[PDB]
């Protein structure tokens, strides 16, 4: 999840994007 | 402000900046 890819790991703004509506 | 490990209020602010009008949806169980 999220989590997983932005906060435990380095988010980027393609990851960001993927949870805009 | 991307770039870097985002947990909690920090991870949500950012969600509130890229989205913008669009809004987003958190869900820290997924």
């Amino acid at each position: 999840g999220i989590v997983e890819q932005c906060c435990t790991s380095i988010c980027s703004l393609y990851q960001l994007e993927n949870y805009c509506n | 402000f991307v770039n870097q490990h985002l947990c909690g209020s920090h991870l949500v602010e950012a969600l509130y900046l890229v989205c913008g009008e669009r809004g987003f949806f958190y869900t820290p169980k997924a």
